[PDB]
C-alpha cells in the first residue's frame, strides 16, 4: 500500500531536481522538458521553494502562457498542484 | 533575509602556504543537489570576479590551487599554496532566495569585459541619477541585469535584477522604493534609478550579468560607477 | 538525487489503487475524486492492467468528456501517460 | 482464459463439521490490495447467490459460517457448523480479467431488487430465440447486465456483459457473434438473442447486474429461462 504523502513528496521532489537543473545546467535539455511538462499538465509554474529559479525558469519560456509576469508567481505553485492530485481536487 | 558571517575578517599569510576563509548562512542554503553558496574575489578598484560556484566548482580559468567546501550553512574557501595575485579581499555569497546576500569580507594580504557603465557623478542631496549599463544588442535582450552598491570601505550590497526582455524587476526590500530598475531594447541599455540622493548614497555601483537559463551568478561585471552625493 | 523510475512505479501504484477502489467501494468518495483528477489532467482512462474495472470507469463517467466508448479504452491508458510525464513527453 | 479448478468434485459431510473447498487458478487473480475471486452457492432449481465476495468479504445475509480465504491462485472457501440447508453447489469465479469465467462446481451432501425473465422456450435447430429479463427495483439505465450459461448437469458460463445507459458491451470471445446483447431503457429490459441454434446450445439462461458502480460482481439473478432445441 502506497502513502498518499510520501509519494507526493517523491514527485514534488523529483519536480524541484528538474527545476533546479534546467537553470543551473545547460547540458540537461531533458530537464527542461521534463519543468516544461509538468507546468503544461499540471498548469503551474515553478516553485514557492524555489522561486529564484523560478523567475528564471518563467523568462526562459518553460511556464504555460498568459502570466509571464513576476508578480503572479506566488498563485501559480507546481507544489500546490501535486498536492491537488493526489488529493482529488 | 539571510545573513552571511564571514572570518576572519582579515588575513596575512606568506608566500607558502595555506589561507582558510569561513562562511556561515543564518539558515540552509542547500538544496537536496545543490547550494548556492559561492566565492567571489575582489581587488582594488576592480569589479568582483566569481571564482568557485556552487560551493566546489571552480570557475573555468580559476587555479586548482583554489578550493570550495561545504554544505548546508557552513563553506570554506582554500587556497593552496597562496601566491601574490591572491591579494584581495574574498566575499561569499548566496543565491537561494531574494534577496541575494554578502559576506561581510575577507581581506587576504601577503606577508574583452561587456557592460559598458556610465562615467563618475557628483550630484547634489535631494536629486536623482540615473546610472547606466550598456550592453551589445543581440546579447541584450535576454539578460537578466543584476545591480550591486559598494561603499568605501564597506562591502557589497545587491539593489535588484531585472530582466531585459520585459523590463520585469525584482528588488531588494531596502531598496525597494529608492531604486528603479529600467531596461531599454532599442538602447541595448539598462538603467538604474536613485531618487532623495543622501551622502551615504555615496558608493560605486556595480551591473553584474548571469548566463543564459539565468544562473542566479554574477559572471560578466562592469567597471562601476563612482556617485558621489555632495552640496 | 531520486529515482525517476521509482516514482513513475509508484504514481502507477498509486492510480491503480485508486481505480480499483473507486469501482470496489461504492462510495470510496476520494478515491473516485483522485481518478477522475487522474484522467482529466493526465488526458487518459483507466489502465490496460485493469481493464475490466476501468470500462466500468468510463461508464460512470469519471473519463474524461467526448471520448466514451469502450473500443477506445486501449489507447487511453493512464499507465503510458504516467511514462511520458516523468520523461518529459 | 484463466481456468478455474475446484477440488473435490463432490463433498458430504455431518452435522458439525468443517467443509472445505478448494479452488485454483491458472494464473493469479490477484493484485497488490484485491482479489477478485468469489464464491457463489446454487441450489437445484434456483440461480447462484454471492456469499463470498474478493475472496473473504461476507455478503449482507450470509452466516458467520460462511468463511473464504486466499492470494494469488489459490482459494479455500469453508462452512463450519455445517447445517442442512448448506446442501449446494459451490462455483468460485473471478472478475480480473475478460472473459470472467467459473470454477467446475462442487456438490455438498450432508449426511425490492428484481429481474423477471422470459418462460421456457422450444425451438427448431437453425432457428434463433430472444430471451428478455426485465429489471426492477433499482436504476436500470445506469447499470451493467451480466448473461451466464448453464447446460444441464453442467456449471455456469459468462457470455458477457451490457451497460444499459448506451448499451455497449464486452462479450466472451466464445459467444461473440452467436449471442446478441441489447437493453431498452423505458421497458427497463435486458435482451439477448441467440442465432444458429443447435443441441449444444440447449442450456437454462441466466442474467445478472452488479452494484452501482459496476462493481464485478452479481449481485441479483434471474429465475433464468430454460431453452431447448430440438427436432
Amino acid at each position: 500500500f502506497v502513502n498518499k504523502d510520501q509519494i507526493a513528496k517523491d514527485v514534488k521532489q523529483f519536480y524541484d531536481q528538474a527545476l533546479q537543473q534546467a537553470v543551473v545546467d545547460d547540458d540537461a535539455n531533458n530537464a527542461k522538458a521534463v519543468v516544461k511538462t509538468f507546468h503544461e499538465t499540471l498548469d503551474c509554474c515553478g516553485s514557492s521553494t524555489l522561486t529564484a529559479l523560478t523567475t528564471s525558469v518563467l523568462k526562459n519560456n518553460l511556464c504555460p502562457s498568459g502570466s509571464n509576469i513576476i508578480s503572479n508567481l506566488f498563485k501559480e505553485d507546481c507544489h500546490q498542484k501535486i498536492d491537488d492530485l493526489f488529493s482529488g481536487k | 533575509d539571510i545573513v552571511l558571517t564571514q572570518s576572519p575578517a582579515s588575513l596575512s599569510v606568506s608566500l607558502g602556504q595555506r589561507a582558510t576563509i569561513s562562511c556561515r548562512a543564518s539558515k540552509s542554503v542547500s538544496t537536496s543537489i545543490y547550494s548556492y553558496m559561492h566565492w567571489y574575489q575582489q581587488k582594488p578598484g576592480q569589479p568582483p570576479k566569481l571564482l568557485i560556484k556552487y560551493a566546489s566548482y571552480l570557475e573555468s580559468g580559476v587555479p586548482a590551487r583554489f578550493s570550495g567546501s561545504g554544505s548546508g550553512t557552513d563553506f570554506t574557501l582554500n587556497i593552496h599554496p597562496v601566491e601574490e595575485e591572491d591579494a584581495a579581499t574574498y566575499y561569499c555569497e548566496h543565491s537561494r532566495e531574494f534577496p541575494f546576500t554578502f559576506g561581510t569580507g575577507t581581506k587576504l594580504e601577503i606577508k574583452q569585459v561587456q557592460l559598458q557603465q556610465s562615467g563618475p557623478e557628483l550630484v547634489k542631496p535631494g536629486a536623482s541619477v540615473k546610472i547606466s549599463c550598456k550592453a551589445s544588442g543581440y546579447t541584450f535582450s535576454s539578460s537578466w541585469m543584476n545591480w550591486v552598491k559598494q561603499r568605501p570601505g564597506k562591502g557589497l550590497e545587491w539593489i535588484g535584477r531585472i530582466y531585459s526582455g520585459d523590463g520585469d524587476a525584482i528588488y531588494n526590500g531596502k531598496f525597494k522604493g529608492k531604486a528603479t530598475l529600467t531596461a531599454d531594447k532599442s538602447s541595448s541599455t539598462a538603467y538604474m534609478q536613485l531618487s532623495s540622493l543622501t551622502s551615504e548614497d555615496s558608493a560605486v555601483y556595480f551591473c553584474a550579468r548571469e548566463g543564459k537559463t539565468g544562473d542566479l551568478l554574477l559572471r560578466s561585471w562592469g567597471q562601476g560607477s563612482a556617485l558621489t552625493v555632495s552640496s
